């Protein structure tokens, strides 16, 4: 059912963008950084970031 | 941070099929008004290479 | 036309928008995104080089004598092009089964402006505007 | 008073291929048979 | 695609009939020109319409300038003789 | 005489479908005045329920007799078809509702896989057409049916669909008539002016201000000025406490409601939907001088009963013929020429009335034809049953002599 | 005849996305109803009065042959009406609450559940706009799609049509499954009052 | 007459606002004018509580509901056409004054009988 | 009476539009001036709530339905048919006041027996 | 433009196919088929006999002052030629209610182009695709 | 001490909401001088709302001087294809 398939392609599509407009806010929007300066990333760049 | 969602008709996805008979093909189409806010842009940090 | 994800080609889909598709008879064998001309009663071919040769784009491939869809003079395609195109470039039809541009061609006006740019042999999409035909 | 609220047919062409031959409805546009 | 007023669908409609019966019951002659508007002539293709008088009702109607019997309005396609 | 119709019958279609006396759309059609609900879709569905709302009965003559052992246990066909069809009220209610909507009412015989009777299941009626011949009578039924964006066709022999009609052109007529279609122009009038009503109250309904500004041939007023008066004036910030001061050279004017009757209109329009609908106006929630009492009432209520028996009768027939006669015929141990019938209770009696006819001429009445009259079931001894003066009469002689 | 329906049903839509499809109503259409029914005023007394008219007076429970059941249950005897009245004590408050769930929404749903022992608890509804079918090409329903809010946005899960059961009042066709709610077929008629 | 009076209600049963603009003897007001008039006072995006701030020389005026009564031509063809088919006037839905009891009812009962 | 009646609904039974053009006093209108006045005005394409806006030099009058008491005339016609045959006067779906009940009732149906 | 059937003469449907349909006022008398340009303000009349007046074609007979529907550009439309037409010929208004070739023509370029031959005085079906102004 | 008019209680204000939303459905470009009152500007803050015609519905709505098939009063972002 190629309908089907496109309702899904485009359902899809749409909630691609919402992630792609969510994701972009919230980047660049923050207003805290932990800059890990190529060091100590994984649980203790987590940790410094909260 | 705040994802907002709008539409004239409904609230979700606006997704419908048609069927134009002159051409005899179905069209389906979708669309979404949305926008994303911060109230507290503090309330995040971004970890950084 | 054809696009590539991975391993996969994929054809190109020739109409991006636009509703102005239809019906002739092909004259010969056709491909899909080659511009043609009206060659006989409601009968089309593939357009020769610079100008008076344009009345749309075949939108599948098909075999001689079969019933052709085009698309014309409305609608916003995916088209391949013999040289590098960039915005409001004015092309028509190469001669090759492509697009190449007004500033190339020896004729004066175009039948589609470019909209997003590709490298020559790239698919380029364009919004077809004009149709040509014998003026003499 | 009324109308003649009647239309006079034109001419009707002769339907017969449908008799006249034998007739496949086929499951696709394109297709095969074998010979 | 077809119009009301397009050419081929003219004989479909019951207003084409209608005020042409109109046309041929109020008319006294032929003469389009003087009795009829462009308008009228054109929509209606009047040009057509068996138009002469001979179907307008007053044109058989006694109308006598001076009527002692009280007979103005009698219409002659009634009498016994017709 | 003759074994087959020699007469005509006006139907077999030029085309490749038999004519399409009515095309798939037109059945489409009739499904969207049923679903876009509102004030017609309610008139039409009071029409199903006084024809079938008030459920059914199932007699046979001689059922007594017909006493046979089904499995192990005896059973009366009566008592056999009461299990095959549990739920006949509902099924009656359902097929005569469709029935009054589309032309016909249609459906399957359904097994289980034992292949004992399972049910009558009704078809979608406007996903079906039949197809039929010379002499009228339906030999294939064509079904289209919704898909994602499109449809898929069938069909399907007249061999082992059944199909109902209430409403006919002719006694002849195997495919009936939409009331729906046979109305539309009333219906079409009805909705035309109930949106014209709604958008005159919008426009014409209520008062609106209107302030003039600037004095009567003098210094005329650009836009720009009265974007400040429009900002003091403003109605969204209005309220019953405001007052308002001004130069002699500002008029505060009044468009006023400019009253029309738009109660007359709906009234005229109830009435020719109603009546087109052959319903009394007061379904439509709308009153009458000179109707609402004495014979002038008895007359409308008349018609109305008229009609639901004649619809009834139509229905009860062609269900017993073309549903519970072959399904006693396939699936039973009985006879299925046994002399079935079906009836439709009356959706308004007054039980009072009843009462009162008991108390006044029950002396010339069996107890069995009182409990029928009663709606109850017949005593338990046929000697009690078959007498005529009361059971509560035998009872108080039996004991006290 | 066959011991499977031969006529199709009108009624494909959807998967996992949103579609407008006419057949099917969405999570979104049936959070319109819920917020008809919480909105209050007039509209929603009308509803709410329809619910009572049609459910309120109560109810009783019928067996034929009834005295012919009588059966030793727990070293006491039982009909089937007796043990369903003790199945169902308060069947009244039930037939209330399902009959006005199913008036507003297309259906009332719900599970059936039991104690540790095994023993028959209540038919526990469930919260109609929260709950969707899944049926297949010839109509039946097959599955229950269940979406619930959490905390700014949602769970979802999916059920089989087995232990759970609904009921419609309002049906477009004899042969539907799914049926209609009276507030969305009335939508234009209710922004015709507000408004 | 039920054409008739369907064609009636639409073009009189409403009211229908008259806009005229320019002052009389004054200035003239051209096509191009008025459809700019039109977009402010346009029907299709008012509103109910929609108010108007305007120089002297503008005029909302009014195309009245002009009053006839259809119900009584309704009436009248009912009456005309039930008598004509031998039916009692009621079974049109329209009732009348005096007939609805006493003899008169058991007369024109005894008739249809 | 009851042709005449029938033409009198038609003409004067419903309101009709009259719409006056051109300055009383002022500039003269013609035909083909009028032609194109028609088509905007023209009941044809005009519907329930079409709104116009105009100069001050054109005028909807309203030719209003004429009243006249059709009902009154049907019902004396009635009264002398009836009675010309001799039957009784509901009999013509008509009736009068004061004689539905009482002697006056016993009179006329006596009278017809 | 007409045809025949026995003794009896049809009018020809004029539009083929066609999205683009217009309302303008007539500034004379027309008739359907007749190429019509812009004569005042939303007001067409018949087209001159070379470039720089064509809007499109009108689609019923006028009087002088009444509302006529155009089909324009984008629209396929059976029309009267002047002079024998072939498939790609682009043409162009006559001045005499007929359409005639570019090549005929003292103009350079058409405003619809031949789909379907016809003979001179006969009924060519052609496709509209632009239209002409005054340019000086 | 706040009034309704301060500049920290204007978000609180339903008719700052409503007024600015009225604002935004009226425009026909960001040009707040041609549109608006003064008092208006300076009240709702007319400078922070993204005012700029493409809220107000007569942007989108056909109003062809004449109309022959009813095109008018259709809103292209309701069509098929949007
Ligand atoms: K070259
Ligand atoms: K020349
Ligand atoms: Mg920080
Ligand atoms: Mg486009
Ligand atoms: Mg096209
Ligand atoms: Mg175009
Ligand atoms: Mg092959
Ligand atoms: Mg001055
Ligand atoms: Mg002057
Ligand atoms: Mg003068």
């Amino acid at each position: 059912d190629l309908i089907e398939r496109n309702i899904q392609r485009v359902g899809a599509s749409l909630e691609n963008g919402i992630n792609r407009v969510f994701l972009t806010e919230l980047v660049d929007n923050a207003q805290n950084n932990h800059d890990t300066a190529g060091s100590n990333q994984g649980y203790q760049a987590l940790n410094s970031a909260v | 941070i705040h994802t907002i969602l709008y539409a004239p008709n409904g609230q979700d996805v606006e997704i419908k099929d048609y069927e134009d008979p002159i051409r005899d093909i179905t069209g389906v189409n979708g669309r979404l008004h949305v926008d994303c806010q911060y109230s507290q842009g503090r309330s995040s940090a971004t970890v950084q290479y | 036309a054809t696009e590539t994800q991975g391993e996969h080609t994929f054809p190109v889909e020739v109409l991006i928008s636009g509703e102005e598709l239809r019906g002739y008879t092909a004259g010969e064998a056709l491909s899909a995104g080659e511009p043609v001309y009206l060659s006989g009663d409601y009968e089309v071919s593939a357009s020769s080089a610079d100008g008076g040769e344009f009345l749309g784009v075949n939108l599948y491939d098909v075999a001689s004598g079969e019933p052709v869809a085009l698309a014309g003079d409305d609608c916003e395609v995916r088209v391949e092009v013999s040289e590098q195109v960039t915005a409001n470039d004015e092309i028509l039809p190469d001669g090759l089964g492509t697009f190449e541009t007004v500033a190339t061609s020896a004729a004066s006006a175009g039948v589609a402006i470019v909209q997003e740019g590709a490298a020559s042999g790239e698919v380029c999409e364009a919004y077809i505007f004009a149709v040509q035909g014998t003026t003499a | 008073e009324q109308l003649l609220e009647v239309v006079m047919e034109g001419r009707e062409l002769r339907k017969v291929a449908r008799e006249a031959s034998n007739v496949i409805n086929a499951n696709t546009r394109v297709g095969d048979v074998p010979i | 695609m077809q119009l009301r007023r397009s050419p081929g669908m003219r004989p479909m409609d019951r207003d084409w009939h209608q005020e042409r019966a109109r046309a041929r019951e109020q008319a006294y002659s032929s003469d389009l020109t003087s009795q009829f508007s462009e308008s009228e002539i054109v929509k209606y293709e009047l040009d057509t319409a068996q138009i002469d008088g001979s179907d307008n009702p007053r044109t058989y109607i006694w109308n006598r300038t001076i009527d002692l019997f009280g007979m103005n309005g009698t219409d002659v396609r009634e009498l016994r003789n017709r | 005489a003759s074994s087959t119709p020699q007469t005509n019958v006006d139907s077999m279609g030029g085309g490749q479908f038999n004519g399409q006396d009515l095309t798939f759309e037109d059945l489409r059609d009739i499904k969207d005045v049923r679903d876009s609900g509102g004030q017609v879709a309610q008139l039409m569905d009071y029409k199903a329920l006084l024809n079938f709302g008030e459920g059914c009965e199932i007699h046979v003559e001689g059922d007594d007799e017909t006493k046979q052992l089904v499995d192990g246990e005896p059973m009366t066909l009566s008592e056999w078809l009461e299990d095959a069809f549990p739920h006949l009220d509902l099924l009656v209610l359902d097929l005569g509702g469709d029935a009054l909507w589309y032309p016909y009412a249609v459906g399957e015989i359904q097994e289980t896989i034992t292949g004992e009777f399972k049910e009558a299941l009704p078809a979608e009626p406007w996903t079906l057409m039949p197809e039929s011949d010379a002499q009228g009578k339906v030999q294939a039924w064509h079904q289209r049916t919704k898909t994602h964006g499109g449809y898929q066709t069938q069909t399907l022999p007249a061999d082992d669909l059944w199909h109902i009609v209430i409403n006919k052109a002719s006694a002849r007529d195997e495919v009936g008539i939409s009331e729906v279609l046979r109305n539309k122009d009333e219906i079409q009038a009805f909705k035309q002016n109930e949106a014209a009503i709604n958008q005159a109250i919008e426009l014409h309904g209520f008062p609106q201000r209107h302030v003039k500004v600037g004095k009567e041939d003098g210094a005329p007023v650009r836009d720009n000025d009265l974007r400040r008066v429009r900002t003091i004036f403003d109605p969204r910030t209005t309220d019953a406490n405001t007052a308002y001061f001004t130069g002699q050279d500002v008029d505060v004017e009044t468009l006023e409601a400019h009253n029309f009757d738009y109660s007359a209109i709906h009234e005229m329009d109830m009435r020719n939907l109603t009546t087109a609908l052959g319903l009394p106006l007061e379904a439509g929630n709308v009153g009458a001088d000179g109707l609402g009492s004495g014979k002038p009432a008895e007359l409308r209520f008349a018609l109305l009963k008229l009609a639901i028996k004649a619809n009834q009768r139509s229905f009860s027939v062609q269900f017993v013929e073309r549903v519970m006669r072959p399904v006693v015929r396939d699936y039973s141990p009985f006879d299925h020429e046994a002399d079935i019938r079906l009836e439709i209770n009356d959706p308004l009696e007054d039980i009072g009335e009843v009462a009162d006819l008991i108390q006044q001429v029950g002396d010339y009445m069996t107890n069995e034809q009182v409990a029928e009259k009663l709606d109850l079931p017949a005593p338990e001894d046929d000697e009690v049953a078959d007498s005529y003066r009361s059971p509560a009469d035998m009872e108080k002689d039996e004991a006290g002599v | 005849a066959s011991s499977t329906p031969q006529t199709n049903v009108d009624s494909m839509g959807g998967g996992h996305s949103y579609q407008f499809n006419g057949q099917d109503l969405t999570f979104e259409d049936l959070r319109d109803i819920k917020d008809v029914r919480d909105s209050g005023g007039q509209v929603a007394q009308l509803m709410d009065y329809k619910a009572l008219l049609n459910f309120g007076e109560g109810c009783e429970i019928h067996v034929e042959g009834d005295d012919e059941t009588k059966q030793l249950v727990d070293g006491e005897p039982m009909t089937l009406s007796e043990w369903l009245e003790d199945a169902f004590p308060h069947l009244d408050l039930l037939v209330l609450d399902l009959g006005g769930d199913a008036l507003w929404y297309p259906y009332a749903v719900g599970e059936i559940q039991e104690t540790i022992t095994g023993e028959f608890k209540e038919a526990l509804p469930a919260e109609p706009w929260t709950l969707m079918p899944e049926s297949d090409a010839q109509g039946k329903v097959q599955a229950w799609h269940q979406r619930t809010k959490t905390h700014g946005g949602y769970q979802t899960q999916t059920l089989p049509a087995d232990d759970l059961w609904h009921i419609v009042i309002n049906k477009a066709s004899a042969r539907d499954e799914v049926g209609i709610s009276e507030v969305l077929r009335n939508k234009d008629e209710i922004q015709a009052f507000k408004q």
